[PDB]
């Protein structure tokens, strides 16, 4: 068939990094490692930092959105009640 | 919308079937016919139930040859043409009380009584809903509330007028096992038998559901247990850099 | 999208005032260490998105000996991702070690490329 | 040894694994529904009929 | 060489389950894709074998159903896995697309890879809306009605392309029977869409968390990747039975259990809950022709994603702004969900339309603002000058 | 289309069809009641409408009755004066259909209904 | 009946063929099952009832 | 059959499969396709065509 | 992507035939011809010796057949006439 275009991703001896020198690396077998050594060590502390150190990107938007919807939805509840008839002739002009 | 528009909630009560490991209380499936036939089958179809499925379910074999034997159904003409009926029998469904809409609607002053086949399942609430409706007619409506004529009180209905008069009074059905009924126990034993004519399959379902949830649970935990052995000599992996001498 | 010649004369216009870079140079340090990159052994000139041609050419120009360091510090900071963990203290990259090392580079193939648009559609007078 | 006699030959990992989960299948369902009629008893319909017998 | 790279038809398969490098710092996250090709086998699967027992007829179609659940053998089991198995692959596919959005998974080089993925988006939704009609409930009745009347205010063609989609003057019997068959041709197109989907896929790879080259370090998908996915595949399929066993109609609507009746209104019309926050946005437009193009402009404006993000970094990872509005618009978008259940009532037509201003707001506005700015922050924090 | 001749019809009672499925509210109405419908005045309802434009011809009164919304029906006979009452909404109706005596300004349709000759066609 | 108009009968010759025979109508308020002569929406009748 | 003879639940499974075989045809079309871009078509005289091709 | 296996045919400049050399090949424009000289000196002599030496390995077999067909056909007519009846219970044993 015809060559293909340019792109940013080669195959396995060819994958198109930078020239590597001077990297060493070093692994051992995982048939002659501890069995399951994570509950612990991970559980006690890593289990915790990893949001913890991110929970508020995420609670202070939830907090925003969680007091906006129950102030609303206490304000519809006090329309359509007998103490808040006369509000609702006066809103729904 | 207000309350009285929406509906009073119905609140929960403690069934025997609910909860992930119980079965149906049969003999309330069975008392629960008896006030379907003595009370309710005068207004309401059961076009959905065929006879055959209450064969040992409430009813032995030879129990339900001869309930089915008491109406009769079309059958095919002779040999000159004529239309001709015979009794019932096991493949057919339960009759109807009114012929067509029309004639229903001319017996209960223009309103139409639904089907109950399906009512548990077709009505937010369930089977509380339907239980709070039955033992929940008051004396008289609350003051100021002005009820058109032909239609009375029940405060779980959406709006608060319904076109049906409560039914259930005390002693009005002579059980075979010897149980009191009250009104209470009737409108207990009802709605279990109605819950059953919508779920059919229910302890079939819970049944396979434990299989199914025991072997998928096993299976995810010895992934995980396989997903960390194979991945162990990657985890573990160090790097050392030594910077290169230049000049090449 | 923006282009580096974009950002540098909106940031040195920052810079050349002295009112302006008692407000915003207190912010930009802060911002940097809550990113968290630097805890990783990464420079910010290292997160750069490369998928383009004017950073390959200035990738290319690159010294061989700063091209090995910077392959060092990406496969490093690889490693440590995926073990959900951070590398020691004293291995982070300090201030006076995140230095704009690709910022030359770039900004000259970038203003080559202006001017080879600028030649290309163009317009005479006699 | 006890890996060389389970694991290794290949013709019986596909197929031990094959037969396992056949004799598999009777056990488990009749260890379950012996636990969920014992569960519900005095519910079911043969707990019914045994004294609607009159 | 071995013979699973020489063989015409195995050579695809080697090289994208078995040999493709992926980089070696992805997550749990980056698991969402495949299972989204489960999903789509389980819907097809338990399609042919119900269709094997239904009538498409307005006179038996809601029978059809009932006979399903009754009378065929594990009937029951087929319909529940059927209907909460359109529920769990919305629920993927919507975690799936903020992966993308959260670590700048449209950039380029992978623009093509996002388009594509709008298009399958666009036929789920109208895939999930015609097999709702074939029950033919009262849910299924006047959801029909209210959907096929908002294209009557296009002008001068509004008028003849309603009665080309009726078959008719309203909805009937011509209307079941041709949205039937339209359910069942769909899901072949979108199989079609997911080859051309895997095949953009494999020109560049995939990106990582970083956001960061991964030509570095590469592993292959073979033993790693297969026994990470079967971690996230069985735990989807207990959650899956836990619902289809235990509570199977907790997710759907006890009125879609009536008959539809073409002379009698529900007390409300609602939709599922996977097309609630595109209901919120079209009943927050008055005017009822720009309702139904603000309606289709919202799956829409994800295509100009590309162009106003303007950060020369790749994803949310080191940027602390951007991570505050991304879950600014998460949130945003569950609120529009919880209103489209509500009645036209005070004070939830205000939020719905504060709500809608803020969605749009999002892709048009705070990205090309606030990427700009972190843009800034990152060079006057470094430069001394 | 629907062709029903005139004298069929009855005054007191309904003959609602659902013709090419619009549920259609219609009478036959006598004289009695063609002025029990300009005594409310424009003054309370934002339509130019008065009952020249409503009706033809006084003699019989049709209109169409779906809803400006959705289209419940309503109960027959039961209203404020002289109409009908769905309870979707408050939908309190008129002789003829005048809404504002709830939410819904908007009156909703007249059908085309034709006469070549003692001979009414609805469509 | 509709069929026949314009191939080879007119419009008021085919209506006066159909109100010869007799069809089945919807039931009364009662319940109670009504006939009514043809229109054109209707088929050609035979002669024996199965 | 789905019962005992030929019935109504025969032709209604039948129609159902009647849909869905033409659609594992054209992905059977697609697969003959990518085993002819690999050698190419033959000639009506047996022998070789690399040495004179027109597109 | 990883390389194909090996295959007889190549693409436009590597197609994989024989090395060339010595042959010299001409033509002319088809906007420099003459329209459409193909119905005379082709349906002249042409279009019948191109089937006409091909004739005889086609109508061989196809008299073969057709006289097969037609004198099975001669003999069930006869069998169920009136003359024929009485080789009729005699070939149906
Ligand atoms: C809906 C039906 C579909 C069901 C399946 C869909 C699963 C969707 C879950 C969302 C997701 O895919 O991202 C998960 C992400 C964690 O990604 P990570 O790679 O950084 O964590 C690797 C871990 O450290 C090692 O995990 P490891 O591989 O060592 O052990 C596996 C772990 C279970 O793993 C999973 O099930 C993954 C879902 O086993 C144990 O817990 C041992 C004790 C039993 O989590 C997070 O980033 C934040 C946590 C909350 C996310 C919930 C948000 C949902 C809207
Ligand atoms: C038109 C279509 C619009 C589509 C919009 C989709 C909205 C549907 C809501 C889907 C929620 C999915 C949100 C998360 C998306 C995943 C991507 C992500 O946010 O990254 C994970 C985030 C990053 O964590 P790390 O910092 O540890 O990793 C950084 C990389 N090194 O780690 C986290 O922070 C994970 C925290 C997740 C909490 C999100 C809560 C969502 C609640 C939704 C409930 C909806 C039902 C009520
Ligand atoms: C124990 C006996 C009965 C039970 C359990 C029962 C059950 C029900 C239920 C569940 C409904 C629906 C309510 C709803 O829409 O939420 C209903 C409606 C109705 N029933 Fe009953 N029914 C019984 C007996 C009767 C009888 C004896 C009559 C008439 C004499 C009757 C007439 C009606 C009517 C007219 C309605 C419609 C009411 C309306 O829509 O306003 N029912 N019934
Ligand atoms: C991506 C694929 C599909 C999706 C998202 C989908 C979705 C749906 C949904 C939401 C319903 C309504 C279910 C309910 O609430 O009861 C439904 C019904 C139905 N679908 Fe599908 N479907 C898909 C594929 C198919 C296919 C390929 C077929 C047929 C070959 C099919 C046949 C049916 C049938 C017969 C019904 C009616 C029975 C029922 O209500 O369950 N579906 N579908
Ligand atoms: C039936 C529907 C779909 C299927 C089967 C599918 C399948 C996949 C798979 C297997 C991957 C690679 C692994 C992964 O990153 O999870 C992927 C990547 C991707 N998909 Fe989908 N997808 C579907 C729908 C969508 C949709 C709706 C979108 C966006 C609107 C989308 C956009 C993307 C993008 C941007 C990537 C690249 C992610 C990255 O490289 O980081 N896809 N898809
Ligand atoms: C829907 C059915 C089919 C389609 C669309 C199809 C399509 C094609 C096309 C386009 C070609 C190349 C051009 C040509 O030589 O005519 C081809 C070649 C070929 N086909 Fe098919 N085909 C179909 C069925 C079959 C069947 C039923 C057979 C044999 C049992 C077959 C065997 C072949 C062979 C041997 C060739 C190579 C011919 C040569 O190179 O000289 N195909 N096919
Ligand atoms: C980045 O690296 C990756 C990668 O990370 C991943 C996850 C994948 C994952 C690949 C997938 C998830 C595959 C996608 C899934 C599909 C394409 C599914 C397509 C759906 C079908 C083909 C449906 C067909 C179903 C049928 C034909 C069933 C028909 C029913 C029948 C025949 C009933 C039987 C009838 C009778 C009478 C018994 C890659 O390929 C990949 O490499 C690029
Ligand atoms: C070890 C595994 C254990 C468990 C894990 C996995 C198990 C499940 C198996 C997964 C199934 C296989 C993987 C998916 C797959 O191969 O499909 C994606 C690849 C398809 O894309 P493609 O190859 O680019 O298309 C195909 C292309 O590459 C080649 O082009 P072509 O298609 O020939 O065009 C011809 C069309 C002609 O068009 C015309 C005529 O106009
Ligand atoms: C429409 C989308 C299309 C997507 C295509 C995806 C590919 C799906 C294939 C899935 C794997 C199929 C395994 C094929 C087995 C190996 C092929 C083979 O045996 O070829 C041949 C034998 O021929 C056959 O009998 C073909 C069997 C038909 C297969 C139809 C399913 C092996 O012999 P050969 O030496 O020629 O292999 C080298 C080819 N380059
Ligand atoms: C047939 O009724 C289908 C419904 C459904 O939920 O199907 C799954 C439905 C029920 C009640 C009310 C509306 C219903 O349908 C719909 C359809 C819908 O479609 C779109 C979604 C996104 C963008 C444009 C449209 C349109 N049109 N958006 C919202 N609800």
């Amino acid at each position: 068939g015809p060559p293909s275009g340019k792109t940013y991703m080669g195959w396995w001896g060819h994958m198109g990094g930078p020239k590597q020198k001077g990297i060493t690396s070093y692994a051992v077998s995982p048939y002659a490692q501890k069995p399951l050594q994570g509950i612990f060590h991970n559980a006690v502390f890593n289990s915790f930092r990893r949001f913890k150190s991110q929970f508020l990107y995420v609670l202070i938007p939830a907090g925003i959105y969680w007091y906006w919807w129950k102030n609303g939805n206490e304000y519809n509840e006090f329309l359509y009640s007998k103490a808040g008839r006369e509000e609702l002739e006066r809103v729904n002009v | 919308m207000t309350a009285a528009e929406h509906g009073l909630h119905a609140p929960a009560y403690a069934w025997s079937h609910n909860g992930p490991f119980e079965t149906f209380d049969h003999a309330s499936i069975r008392r629960g016919y008896q006030v379907y036939r003595e009370v309710c089958a005068a207004c309401h179809s059961l076009d959905r139930v065929a006879w055959r499925t209450l064969v040992g379910v409430s009813h032995t074999n030879e129990e339900v040859r001869n309930m089915a034997e008491e109406f009769e159904y079309d059958d095919e003409p002779d040999e000159q043409g004529n239309p001709k009926k015979r009794p019932g029998k096991l493949s057919d469904y339960i009759p109807g009380p009114y012929p067509n809409e029309q004639a229903a609607r001319a017996a209960n002053q223009g309103a139409l009584p639904p089907d109950l086949s399906l009512i548990v399942k077709a009505r937010h609430g369930g089977c509380d809903y339907i239980f709070s409706l039955l033992t929940g007619y008051p004396d008289e409506p609350p003051a100021g509330v002005a009820l058109p004529p032909g239609s009375n009180y029940n405060p779980y209905f959406p709006g608060g007028s319904i076109a049906m008069a409560r039914v259930l009074f005390d002693d009005m059905v002579e059980y075979e096992d010897g149980t009191p009924a009250t009104t209470s126990q009737m409108a207990k034993d009802v709605t279990t038998f109605l819950n059953w004519c919508a779920e059919p399959e229910h302890d079939e379902r819970k049944r396979l559901g434990l299989k199914t949830v025991i072997i998928l649970s096993s299976l995810y935990l010895l992934s995980i247990w396989v997903k960390k052995f194979k991945w162990a000599g990657i985890k573990t992996r160090k790097f050392v850099f030594n910077p290169p001498k230049p000049r090449k | 999208p923006q282009s580096f010649t974009s950002i540098a004369r909106i940031g040195d216009y920052i810079l050349k005032s002295p009112v302006l870079s008692k407000l915003c140079v207190p912010v930009a340090n802060q911002f940097i260490n809550l990113a968290g990159y630097k805890k990783l052994g990464l420079k910010f000139d290292d997160l750069i998105a490369e998928e383009n041609p004017i950073m390959q050419t200035a990738l290319r120009r690159l010294p061989e000996d700063e091209s090995y360091a910077r392959a060092y510090r990406i496969i490093r900071a690889h490693q440590t991702e995926l073990t959900h963990h951070l590398l020691p203290r004293n291995e982070w990259i300090k201030a006076q070690e995140d230095v704009p090392y690709l910022l030359p580079y770039i900004l000259e193939a970038e203003a080559a490329a202006k001017e080879k648009d600028e030649l290309d559609n163009i317009e005479v007078s006699k | 040894s006890l890996y060389k006699t389970f694991f290794k030959r290949n013709a019986v990992f596909v197929g031990t694994i094959f037969a396992g989960a056949f004799v598999f299948q009777t056990v488990f369902d009749t260890a379950i529904t012996s636990w969920y009629e014992n569960h519900n008893k005095g519910k079911l319909w043969k707990d019914v009929k045994a004294r609607i017998a009159a | 060489m071995a013979f699973r790279k020489s063989n015409v038809y195995l050579s695809l398969v080697n090289s994208y389950i078995i040999d493709s490098p992926q980089p070696s710092s992805i997550n749990y996250w980056w698991n969402m894709g495949s299972l989204l090709g489960l999903c789509l086998v389980i819907q097809i699967v338990t399609g042919i074998f119900m269709a094997m027992h239904y009538s498409s007829n307005i006179e038996l179609a809601f029978s059809s159903v009932e006979h399903i659940m009754r009378d065929v053998h594990n009937g029951y089991i087929l319909r529940y896995l059927h209907a909460n198995g359109a529920s769990f692959f919305f629920m993927v596919m919507f975690m799936h697309m903020a992966k993308g959005l959260y670590y700048g998974s449209y950039r380029s080089p992978r623009v093509t890879l996002w388009n594509v993925g709008v298009i399958i988006f666009i036929l789920t939704i109208a895939t999930a809306f015609l097999g709702y009609c074939c029950v033919y409930g009262q849910m299924s009745h006047w959801g029909a009605t209210v959907i096929t009347n908002l294209f009557s205010a296009i002008p001068f063609v509004g008028n003849d392309i309603v009665s080309w989609l009726w078959g008719g003057f309203s909805v009937s019997n011509p209307t079941i029977q041709r949205f039937f068959a339209l359910h069942y041709l769909v899901p072949f197109i979108i199989a079609a869409m997911v080859i051309m989907h895997l095949m953009a896929l494999h020109i560049h790879g995939s990106s990582n968390p970083l956001g960061i080259t991964g030509n570095l370090d590469r592993i292959p998908m073979h033993s790693y990747f297969i026994f990470k996915d079967l971690v996230t595949v069985f735990l989807f399929m207990l959650i899956l039975a836990l619902f289809v066993f235990y509570s199977p109609n907790t997710l759907g609507h006890p009125d879609n259990y009536i008959p539809g009746n073409p002379l009698v209104t529900p007390a409300s019309i609602v939709p599922e809950w996977y097309l609630l926050p595109f209901y919120a946005i079209l009943r927050s437009i008055p005017d009822k022709l720009l309702g139904v193009i603000t309606m289709f402009a919202a799956i829409l404006v994800l295509l100009v994603l590309p162009f106003t993000d303007r950060s020369v970094v790749r994803g949310n990872t080191f940027k602390v702004l951007s991570k505050f509005f991304f879950f600014i618009f998460v949130f945003n978008f569950v609120l529009l969900g919880q209103i489209g259940a509500c009645h036209v009532e005070v004070p939830y037509v205000l939020m719905g339309q504060i709500a809608t201003f803020i969605y749009f707001a999002y892709f048009l506005i705070i990205v090309p603002v606030i990427s700009t700015i972190e843009n800034v922050l990152f060079y006057i924090g470094r430069v001394n000058k | 289309k629907v062709e029903v001749n005139l004298a069929a019809i009855p005054l007191g009672k309904n003959v609602v069809v659902k013709w090419q499925g619009k549920p259609v509210f219609i009478r036959h109405r006598t004289p009695h009641e063609i002025q029990e419908a300009n005594s409310v005045d424009m003054s309370a309802l934002k339509d130019p409408q008065t009952d020249a434009d409503r009706v033809k011809d006084p003699q019989w009164l049709i209109m169409l009755g779906i809803c400006t919304h959705l289209g419940c029906v309503p109960i027959g006979e039961a209203g404020d004066f002289g109409g009908w009452f769905c309870p979707c909404h408050g939908s309190h109706y008129d002789i003829s259909g005048r809404i504002r005596k709830g939410p819904a300004p908007l009156n909703l349709e007249i059908p085309a209904y034709e006469f070549d000759g003692d001979k009414v066609i609805v469509g």
